[PDB]
RNA sequence: AUAUUGGCGAGAGACCGAUAGCGAACAAGUACAGUGAUGGAAAGAUGAAAAGAACUUUGAAAAGAGAGUGAAAAAGUACGUGAAAUUGUUGAAAGGGAAGGGCAUUUGAUCAGACA
RNA sequence: CGUGGAGGUCAGUGACGAAGCCUAGACCGUAAGGUCGGGUCGAACGGCCUCUAGUGCAGAUCUUGGUGGUAGUAGCAAAUAUUCAAAUGAGAACUUUGAAGACUGAAGUGGGGAAAGGUUCCACGUCAACAGCAGUUGGACGUGGGUUAGUCGAUCCUAAGA
RNA sequence: GUGAACAGCCUCUAGUUGAUAGAAUAAUGUAGAUAAGGGAAGUCGGCAAAAUAGAUCCGUAACUUCGGGAUAAGGAUUGGC
RNA sequence: AGAACUGGUACGGACAAGGGGAAUCUGACUGUCUAAUUAAAACAUAGCAUUGCGAUGGUCAGAAAGUGAUGUUGACGCAAU
RNA sequence: CUAUCUAGCGAAACCACAGCCAAGGGAACGGGCUUGGCAGAAUCAGCGGGGAAAGAAGACCCUGUUGAGCUUGACUCUAGU
């Protein structure tokens, strides 16, 4: 919440830096099977249970 | 109501994060994690949870040290300078 | 264009609320470059923005 | 670009196509079937009357439970409607076909619309939330549209 | 007193702007295809209630 | 001497061949659900080579039609072939409160065989 | 009769097109089924004597996946209420501004906060998807910025209790 | 402000003006009202609805654990200047 | 509190706002429960009575213990009906 | 306010094939069979006779050498004392 801990904040920071798309230059590699980011998460759909 | 209302009174956790497995299992009124008794020295595991004994057992992680022992045994646990 | 944030800043500056604020409709182009709050201060004294008057609640019949 | 069965030559005929369009298959089909075999000038004049609510579009197959009207009589039927998204998405391919023709060198005074067909496309899917804690689909019926014009000869 | 943007950062690393657009579109599309599939493949046994009471006896 | 569905390294099979075979051929004990114990998936193939459609034109834009690459776009990243249900267009035919079927023949369509 | 694989054999067919697939086109067989032509397609496949099985589906409120008719139908009807002009834009019942009308009516549709959520805050750009109509708008999408404590709180004390 | 009243009704500060819309006004409906004469005959049953309703003055029974019953019942008044 | 005057006899003018009475069955009352078909005469209640127990104890617990609840207690108490 | 017509959006239950009747016989109450009556595209709003309409491998009854909750002086045992 607002009056939170640090463990929680640190995990939220991680989840923030994870909440980006896939860099387009990944898709140009020579043997690539990665079209998009499937571990994507947003506060509306899926809550992270910490 | 036993349903759609009484899901509304759900805003205080009976669980939070264990410092040894890192998942929301640490019961806090009693202080024991439900997937690895944390204050306890032994990790919770039962031979009816044979799936659970794959999600946590050896090989799951990095194996920082243990990945190298078959490499070290093969060479005879040698030591010292590499070579010329 | 879209002067919602300008209307917000104007209330915040003047003191009054979002509903006693008047932005000139003939000056949208000049209000839109008020991306800041120090510009609103220029506009309030140029008269492009106005602090409308309190609606009246008389007490004479009382 | 493989098109359907056109019994007409490719030299004296131009083409157009729209794919994965978010308009209703059923109402676009009846729209197209209302202009098959026609002249372009008397089709674009008609689809614009539709949107002005004159000269309706007859619903012949996908016509159950809809209502009756008086602009069906020039087609015989009594059930008709005025679908103004089907219309727009068709009217925007007639323009394309006319252009393709005018750049191929075909005279736009005798062009008629020979082949036109609407298909079903993949559904684009959602959820609606029904009673007693259940779910049911709420999805679109997109349409592929495919169009051909050709100039009338002897 | 500024030089840098993400656009100038991604210019050197391959994709330009029109390829960023053309990549985003197909990326989004392949993200939406799987959603259409997941809804289809869940829709049967999403409405399957373990303890539905059926408020009807008489 | 014996044991060994675990670990490390090797060799093989009258085995399965992507709804199979490990739950997992792929960023799988992943995503996701649940307070929690626990539960637990789906999803492989462009082509030899991206040569992944320069350029022209209509369009607000997607996109389209021309062009072009290719051995092949009836391989255009929704890409191997691409079945069926289901559906559109065209063509033929029939059709008074069902349809379909069996015997027999007319009419129409198609095939036959030269017996040169 | 037929299917997956095995041992022999036809010094078997084949990129000059194998297998597969469509074919109210043909032949054989009582029949299971086999053969041929055409179109499609692109790399392996068959006949015969034998071996061997995870070997043949119309069904199981069968399993998984997919698709239909009903159906452009039921229906998107609580919460007093919207309207005019302009600007923007491809496009405006729904965006922005202005004017009007009205509501909450201070036990509020206001102003803050605890749990909880976790960046939803703010800006710039943007509309394929979401907003069960629309959308130039957005708690959406993309990129980024952003939370400053000797005095507020935790920290310290102890309660029920562990 | 009314009023006993943080009730209800109207309004100022502040906030919103959001809920898919347009046209038409058929049956049957949901919600809200009215009704001649009679007045519960309806109906299992006065279910539903209606009537009464506030304040002031008068007057208030049986029974009673003597505390109540009791706003008993039952009447009149109410504005403005 | 009172008096005049006055009005289409209207006036708690909208809002707000008790229907009343005679009797029977039952439970004393206030209260509680069947979250999502039963709110009731059932449960509880105070009040009355009974039973055990003087601590080496009554009732109860625990796998067991240098173990425990009543018990920071002591018959005007604790426990069981 | 809906229903109704229109722009847009747009599901579900259910479904052997299906959908005009009478009598007959029949698993004893046919949409289909047999004999007759009859029969003309496509259809809109309503309706609630029917489709022994849909929902739910009857819940009552019975059988099972299937069980469970509960009681007791049932059989066999047991903590404790
Ligand atoms: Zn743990």
């Amino acid at each position: 919440a607002a009056q939170k801990s640090f463990r929680i904040k640190q995990k939220m920071a991680k989840a923030k830096k994870q909440n980006r798309p896939l860099p387009q230059w990944i898709r140009l590699r020579t043997n690539n099977t990665i079209r998009y980011n499937a571990k994507r998460r947003n506060w509306r759909r899926t809550k992270m249970n910490i | 109501g036993k349903g759609t209302p009484s899901f509304g009174k759900r805003h205080n956790k009976s669980h939070t994060l264990c410092n040894r497995c890192g998942r929301r299992s640490f019961h806090v009124q009693k202080k024991t994690c439900s997937s690895c008794g944390y204050p306890a020295a032994k990790t919770r595991s039962y031979n009816w949870g044979a799936k659970a004994k794959r999600r946590h057992t050896t090989g799951t992680g990095r194996m920082r040290y243990l990945k190298h022992v078959s490499r070290r045994f093969k060479n005879g646990f040698q030591t010292g300078s590499a070579s010329k | 264009a879209n002067l919602r944030t300008q209307k917000r800043l104007a209330a915040s500056v003047v003191g009054v609320g979002k509903r006693k604020v008047w932005l000139d409709p003939n000056e949208t182009s000049e209000i839109a470059q008020a991306n800041s709050r120090n510009a609103i201060r220029k506009l309030v004294k140029n008269g492009t923005i106005v602090k409308k008057a309190v609606t009246v609640h008389s007490k004479s019949r009382t | 670009a493989r098109y359907g069965a056109t019994s007409t030559n490719p030299a004296k005929s131009a083409s157009a196509r729209g794919s994965y369009l978010r308009v209703s298959f059923k109402n676009t089909r009846e729209t197209a079937q209302a202009i098959n075999g026609w002249e372009l000038t008397k089709a674009q004049k008609y689809l614009e009357q539709v949107l002005d609510h004159q000269r309706a579009i007859p619903f012949r197959r996908f016509n159950s439970s809809i209502g009756r009207t008086a602009q069906g009589k020039e087609f015989g039927v009594t059930k008709a409607r005025w679908p103004a998204k089907s219309v727009k998405f068709v009217q925007g391919l007639l323009q394309n076909a006319a252009a393709n023709a005018e750049a191929k060198g075909l005279d736009a005074t005798k062009l008629y619309v020979s082949h036109i067909q609407v298909n079903q496309a993949p559904k684009q899917r959602r959820r609606t939330y029904r009673a007693h804690g259940r779910i049911n689909k709420y999805e679109s019926s997109p349409s592929h549209i495919e169009l051909v014009v050709t100039e009338k000869e002897e | 007193r500024r030089t840098i943007t993400a656009a100038d950062r991604r210019m050197v690393s391959g994709v330009t702007e029109k390829q960023y657009k053309k990549g985003m579109k197909k990326m989004q599309q392949l993200e939406k295809n799987a959603i259409n599939t997941q809804i289809r493949r869940e829709i049967k046994r999403v409405n399957f209630q373990t303890h539905y009471r059926d408020e009807l006896l008489q």
